[PDB]
DNA sequence: GTATTGACTTAAAGTCTAACCTATAGGATACTTACCAGGGACACGGCG
RNA sequence: AGCGAG
DNA sequence: CGCCGTGTCCCTCTCGCTGGCCTATAGGTTAGACTTTAAGTCAATAC
């Protein structure tokens, strides 16, 4: 109905009476259409009398028709006469002639059906699938009085097998004495007479033989009914007829779903489940543990008001028919949806079913039959979960009704989170740098095919088409008059461009459109970077908003002119790089000895270098006079003045608009400086790729965005401009190879054959000799390139461009000229050739054969790499969803301390290098305190730049920062503790994402992790909180390490200070190299602290959890996690990875349940274990102990408590299949949630105090008006 | 494109809740107890048997009750036995089978 | 222009008759069992 | 299936 | 009652383009024309 009265979601069993309630009718025909007429048929799988017509308002023969008749059934064919889109919401149902079991609670591991019944996965599959009987009631009291009697009937049974057995003896003693009367009577040999004898005595061993199978038969069947109770299998159905035709009574048994059926009927989870209970309580071991898993099932259909019963069907639910359509393709063609044979199959089983029953077959047509029907519901719900899937035409397994719902093509990955949309268009890109910052060209075609309604309605009003649709006809021929009337619809009216993949936020943003020739989108060149969009082909798609929402939110939340700044890192994204940066350095820099430098010689003349105004300088430099890179001194009067010449010459208020003042500059830099704004001090300084991010940095932080993006623009313009004019290219003649080359090159391979000599010799083994001679010839790569590095000029284009901070590094200056290195292997080693050739000298043909191993490895990788990361990144989106800004402050003491620099041993405070990543954008939690004096900065400050140095001029290190750690909020996180935003700059607003943000700039930069593990494998083991592979041991008390040397491993044993006891560690391997404790290394007998990793490599995040609480696990994941990032050169700030770390650590495993429904091992939110602690207080006080848990991603996203989500996560039919047995209830709180139920997510402009916002005149304003 | 369809048609005609045909709930009640109501028009005959939503046929609760009646059933072993078989021959073997079950209880 | 009657022809049923589909049955020598990944996590049976 | 961008 | 081995299940990036046997009976359905009837039409006329 309406998205507002849509509050829950819940999911649980249904019954066959539940079934049997949504079906309009019974599918009873296993028919679809006619052949000829093409109709649907009458009660078949298209039934027009339960689904619907297929016509709108019409009966099947055509009676009744027309709204007027509406609700009406006609009274010939039964259709009721309404809409035809009914069929798309009518369901149906088969009445199964057997019960059959719900596939997803029986093979599903672990089988619930199984755990509920206490039957092993292989009895539930026998009995089942009619391969083996089992007894579903005993009359104990019947079976404990005729233990005699029928005692005495086997007594009577087993005296008369014993007399026909003694009978036989004595015929064989008959038969004996015959033949031994004959052989010794009679002339034969001396061992025929015993080949006789010992044949007859083998007779008679053979009928004893068949006596003691007797006696089997009969024993056996005898112990098996003393023992016989319910729930137990019978193989071998001889045994079981036997059984039935003698003790028929006394035990009913039974075989198939109607037997699951009858045990579950004859079954009380009330006593089931306190049994278990007390077993648990009582018990121990694999026996508790079993007991334990069980106990997760049966109190589940106790807790709800379930039945255990909704696992066995009665009748099979109908999907609509529109759901499965059949459609007349072009060609006449039917297609159908491969879900009407599955229907099909399942109908004419069940009729067959019906019809041998009603026949009267024996018992194995009909149970092959029943077996028949239970294959075809279970490959109706699932294909191929058991035994070989049900194959249509091609030999390709039939699509099911479960395979609807999982995977990237499923249903709620491919319809639902994502979906096609109108009002889309996508086109290639071309670099437009006369654009501004909010512009994007708009091809003529695409715009108008976007904006057709929009045109159409304004082409109408202005009286150019009489009425829609001839205005229409006017845009399907684009008429000459439109394309003004387009150019007046599209006017400020903003389009969002996006750039698959979206790695980050900034990847869609909003441009105000602007009509460009043909056929291409002319985008900034700025927003490259943000989009990672170079124009070799990279087209992107171009979405328009609609209603007035969503105009203003294009406008405002996503205008490129608004978003500079990463919201990972705060760095600029929209500064200028490649040819800008190139520009720019090339007019910032200063060359000395330059035509119209500055000289200050006297005696014979003035200086005659200075001028009297920037004016004059560039009329000079249009003149053959003065460079635009010379040392001079000019008179400025528009620019302010550095701090230090400010402060001397003016001091207190220098007001520059009007004062003038000398600066010894160069030209280009005062052209520069006039780039920036007024206030802007003057630079002076080479503009490095690192210095203008710098400005841009400053500049975004003091002044307005919008500044920031015209001065950015500004600066793009004089980039362009003067990197056309700095002439950097490359010619032959500009790569130089280094001189000293060949000497080098002699020298080196001077050592390589005295290693090879040594090798043949038989010095050394084939490994020492390969690395050795990498050792060698990496050493020499290295002193080539120092080589190749000294020669060159500051001027070559080469190495202008890599030095300047355009692009490029110097190693790939030295690869083309010089010496390329050494060479990968396919396998990952070093190949020590080595390839001893530069590009511009050319390979051979066999150094580029080794080459070329390398680089088809890392396109390899870099495939498999990338989608490692989207897994990645989309496992940290899903595990954060619900972690969203929703308060202000919580005013919580708690807050994370963190180090800034560290003291010197001789004593000074040198700056922690990774301090811009950690204590930056971050809100003092306590006061700081200097020497015990007053605050240098108290709590609640943003902490940002001026405030460090402040800091770390008073001599204090550690200081305390609020962190989304130590959040007290419940729901999500707060502003405060949360931080500066480091996108918007300043303190985060009361609906941001913060979550969605985080997930996304740790998973973006992912893709350039250049994969113990130590890359992309090492962040996705450390969030997912595996065991890692180099399990490196920690201490656990305090202690002495009494270490060994053992061979083929160690034991780092420590007695502890505590004297308590001590622990000793397994079969620690010797491959695994000691640590360095602090300089020295682990030494035995050496004091170490609580968590001092003993062995190399990493620890695994859950003992140093348990040993050392949940801070310091904290700030290992942290630490680990950065340290991954830095290892490459990325910069995320701490705060994204401590929101991933804040979700990861959110659960308590319980160990003692007190009395309040906990079970042990369950993983419960601490948030409800302390409600339930604060409900159990009163009332009588038993508190359940619990311990603090780090959980995975996976397993934190997968143990959400809205279904909804979790399905669309991972595990579709697992989740589903829990959630329906729990009966859980999804409150639609989440982002996923509301985003697959289309209302609005709350987060945010859908949170409720912005949304219902009330907006109304001024009084003032209306008094005007 | 392949541009299929699902027969039938869409039919936009101004929807109207206010002026309907007058309709006459008509009430059916199953073997098993179970009551169906069915909107027929009033402008025709109440059918006395209705293929409810329980998949099982009812009659109309009301009092009529025509009560028709049917073919027997389709066919029968017995009778295909009667269409090569008659019953003199029948007897006979039947007297055979009870003289061999009597010799072999007392002989 | 707006009030009528008297013919004058016409499509739409409404119905009876005929053929062409449709549900169904049957067939008697004898034949008797069909057909290339890994990587992680969890659960079940053996052995000590 | 081939193919493009990352 | 632990430790091990084996079997099974779920996961593995986004977007985009092109095109490749026979017979016999009984019963229901429709098509086709005949006859009737509500329906559309024209001509003259009076106020
Ligand atoms: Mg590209
Ligand atoms: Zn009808
Ligand atoms: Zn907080």
């Amino acid at each position: 109905l309406d998205v507002n009265f849509f509050d829950e979601l819940r999911i649980g069993l249904a019954t066959a009476e539940d079934i049997r309630q949504w079906s309009y009718g019974e599918v009873k025909k296993p028919e679809t259409i006619n052949y000829r007429t093409l109709k649907p048929e009458k009660d078949g799988l298209f039934c027009e009398k339960i689904f619907g017509p297929t016509r709108d308002w019409e009966c099947y023969c055509g009676k009744y028709k027309r709204v007027r008749f509406k609700g009406i059934i006609c009274e010939r064919c039964g259709v009721e006469v309404t809409r035809a889109k009914v069929r798309r919401e009518r369901m149906g149902h088969i009445e199964l002639a057997a019960p059959v079991t719900h596939i997803w609670y029986f093979k599903g591991v672990p089988s619930r059906l199984g755990y509920l019944l206490d039957l092993a996965p292989k009895d539930l599959e026998k009995i089942i699938y009619f391969a083996a009987y089992v007894i579903t009631s005993v009359d104990e009291e019947m079976r404990h009085n005729e233990l005699s009697t029928l005692e005495a009937e086997m007594a009577v049974e087993r005296k008369a097998v014993e007399d026909q057995r003694d009978g036989e003896l004595e015929a064989r003693a008959q038969k004996l004495e015959a033949d031994l009367a004959e052989l010794e009577a009679e002339g034969a040999k001396a061992d025929a007479r015993r080949k006789v004898r010992d044949g007859g005595e083998r007779e008679m061993r053979q009928i004893r033989d068949r006596a003691q199978r007797e006696l089997d038969r009969l024993e056996d069947i005898w112990s098996t009914f003393t023992k016989l109770a319910p729930k137990q299998l019978i193989v071998d159905e001889n045994l079981y007829r036997e059984l039935v035709d003698r003790y028929g009574e006394y035990f009913t048994g039974a075989m198939g779903a109607e037997s699951i059926q009858k045990l579950i009927e004859n079954f009380d989870i009330d006593a089931e489940a306190e049994s278990l209970r007390d077993v648990i309580r009582n018990g121990k071991g694999q026996k508790k543990l079993r007991a334990l898993k069980r106990l997760k099932v049966v109190a589940a259909f106790q807790q709800s008001g379930n039945s255990p019963m909704g696992m066995v069907l009665d009748a099979v639910p109908v999907i609509p028919p529109e759901l499965r359509p059949m459609v007349q393709l072009d060609g006449g063609r039917f297609a159908t949806s491969d879900l009407n044979d599955l229907y099909r199959r399942v109908i004419n089983r069940n009729n067959r079913l019906k019809r041998l029953i009603d026949l009267g077959a024996p018992e194995i047509i009909v149970n092959n039959e029943k077996r028949m029907l239970q294959e075809s519901v279970d490959a109706l719900f699932d294909n191929g979960r058991r035994g070989r899937p049900v194959t249509g035409p091609g030999n390709r397994p039939l699509k099911s009704l479960s395979d609807l719902l999982k995977g990237k093509q499923g249903r709620f990955r491919q319809n639902l989170l994502g979906k096609r949309v109108d009002y889309s268009g996508r086109s290639v890109i071309v670099v437009g740098p006369q654009l501004k910052l909010h512009q994007c060209g708009l091809p003529k075609l695409m715009a108008l095919e976007l904006f057709k309604p929009f045109v159409m309605k304004r082409l109408v009003d202005l009286n150019h088409a009489q009425n829609i649709k001839s205005a229409k006809r006017m845009v399907e021929r684009q008429r000459p008059q439109v394309w003004d009337v387009l150019e007046e619809v599209i006017a400020e009216h903003p389009v969002l461009l996006n750039r698959a993949p979206t790695l980050h936020r900034l990847g869609i943003q909003a441009f105000e459109p602007m009509l460009v020739e043909g056929k291409a989108i002319q985008l900034h060149p700025l927003v490259c970077e943000a989009f990672n969009a170079d124009f070799d082909g990279d087209q992107m798609a171009v979405h328009l908003p609609l209603s007035a929402e969503a105009q203003a939110e294009a406008r405002i939340l996503m205008l490129s002119s608004n978003n500079i700044l990463s919201p990972a890192s705060g760095r600029p994204l929209a500064m200028p790089r490649l040819d800008m940066v190139t520009g720019l350095y090339y007019l910032t820099t200063e060359v000395p000895g330059d035509t119209g430098e500055y000289q200050p010689a006297s005696g014979d003349h003035p200086e005659t270098g200075v001028y009297s105004s920037p004016a004059e300088a560039i009329m000079a430099a249009d003149r053959g006079v003065l460079s635009v890179r010379a040392k001079i001194k000019v008179r400025l009067t528009q620019l302010r003045p550095p701090v230090e010449i400010e402060a001397e010459l003016f001091g207190h208020s220098g007001w520059q608009p009007g004062d003038a003042w000398m600066a010894e500059t160069t030209l280009g830099r005062v052209m520069f400086n006039e780039l920036l704004p007024l206030g802007y001090p003057f630079v002076n300084k080479q503009m490095h790729k690192k210095v203008q991010a710098a400005i841009i940095n400053d500049l975004a932080e003091r002044y307005p965005m919008i500044v920031v993006a015209q001065t950015v623009d500004k600066l793009k313009d004089a980039g362009f401009y003067w990197a056309t004019r700095s002439g950097v290219t490359v010619s032959m003649a500009d790569v130089l190879v280094p001189p000293r080359k060949k000497e080098i090159l002699d020298h080196y391979e001077e050592r390589a054959d005295k290693v090879e000599k040594q090798f043949q010799r038989g010095a050394l083994n084939h490994d020492e000799r390969n690395e050795a001679l990498v050792e060698i010839w990496k050493e020499a790569t290295d002193e080539v390139g120092q080589a190749l590095r000294e020669h060159y000029p500051d001027d070559n284009p080469i190495i202008t461009i890599v030095d300047s901070g355009a692009t490029g590094n110097f190693t790939q200056t030295r690869t083309l000229a010089g010496m390329k290195g050494l060479v990968t292997n396919p396998k990952g080693e070093f190949i020590p050739r080595p390839v001893k050739s530069s590009f511009r000298e050319g390979l051979t043909v066999l150094e580029y054969f080794i080459n070329t191993h390398g680089a088809r490895k890392g396109l390899a990788d870099t495939a498999l790499r990338t989608a490692d990361s989207g897994y990645l990144t989309r496992r940290l989106v899903d595990v954060s969803q619900d972690v969203i800004v929703r308060e202000h402050d919580c005013q919580t003491e708690r807050g994370i301390v963190v180090e800034l620099a560290e003291r010197a041993p001789d004593g000074t405070l040198i700056r922690d290098p990774y301090i811009e990543t950690s204590a930056y954008a971050r809100t003092l939690g306590t006061d700081a305190v200097d020497e015990a004096g007053n605050v240098i900065v108290e709590r609640g400050q943003d902490l940002g730049d001026p405030e460090i140095d402040a800091l770390l001029a008073a001599g204090i290190t550690q200081v305390k920062v609020r962190s989304v750690l130590t959040c007290a909020t419940s729901t999500g996180v707060c502003a405060t503790c949360y931080g500066r935003s480091m996108a918007t700059g300043k303190l985060v607003d009361i609906g941001e994402a913060v979550g969605i943000v985080a997930a996304q700039s740790i998973g973006e930069p992912g893709t350039q992790l250049t994969m113990i593990t130590g890359g992309l494998p090492r962040v996705q083991e450390l969030f997912e909180a595996r065991v890692p592979r180099g399990k490196a041991p920690i201490a656990d008390v305090t202690g002495r390490v009494r270490l060994e040397d053992g061979e083929r491993f160690y034991k780092i044993t420590i007695v502890p200070d505590d004297g308590g006891e001590e622990v000793v560690y397994d079969k620690i391997s010797k491959r695994q190299r000691l640590r360095v404790f602090k300089e020295r290394v682990l030494s035995d007998g050496d004091h170490v602290e609580v968590g001092q990793q003993l062995m190399e490599g990493s620890a695994d995040p859950h003992e140093v959890l348990r040993v050392q609480g949940p801070r310091e696990v904290q700030i290992h994941l942290v630490r680990e996690v950065q340290e991954v990032y830095r290892a490459q050169g990325v910069s995320i700030h701490d705060k994204h990875i401590e929101v991933i770390v804040r979700q990861m650590l959110r659960r308590v495993t319980i160990i003692d349940s007190g009395s309040t429904e906990f079970l042990p091992g369950s993983l419960i939110d601490r948030a409800e274990f302390e409600a339930e602690n604060r409900r159990v207080v009163a009332e009588g006080g038993e508190p359940a102990a619990g311990r603090p848990v780090l959980m995975g991603i996976t397993k934190a996203s997968l143990a959400t408590d809205s279904w909804l989500s979790a399905a669309s996560f991972q595990e579709t039919t697992r989740v589903l299949t829990d959630a329906a047995i729990n009966c859980r209830s999804d409150k639609l709180n989440g982002l996923k949630e509301n985003v697959i139920i289309g209302k609005l997510i709350p987060a945010g402009t859908g949170i409720n105090r912005y949304r219902n916002i009330a907006v109304q005149p001024t009084e003032e304003a209306r008094a005007a008006a | 494109v392949l541009r299929g369809s699902r027969l039938g048609a869409v039919s936009y005609e101004t929807d109207r809740n206010h002026d309907l045909a007058p309709r006459q709930i008509a009430r059916y009640r199953t073997d098993n107890g179970e009551e169906f109501e069915v909107p027929f028009a009033d402008d025709a005959e109440i059918p006395g048997t209705w293929l409810c939503r329980n998949g099982m046929e009812g009659t109309l609760i009301e009092g009529d009750l025509p009560e028709p009646k049917k073919v027997k059933p389709p066919r029968t072993h017995w009778d295909m036995l009667l269409e090569r078989r008659s019953i003199e021959e029948l007897e006979e073997l039947l007297k055979e089978r009870l003289e061999l079950i009597r010799s072999r209880r007392r002989g």
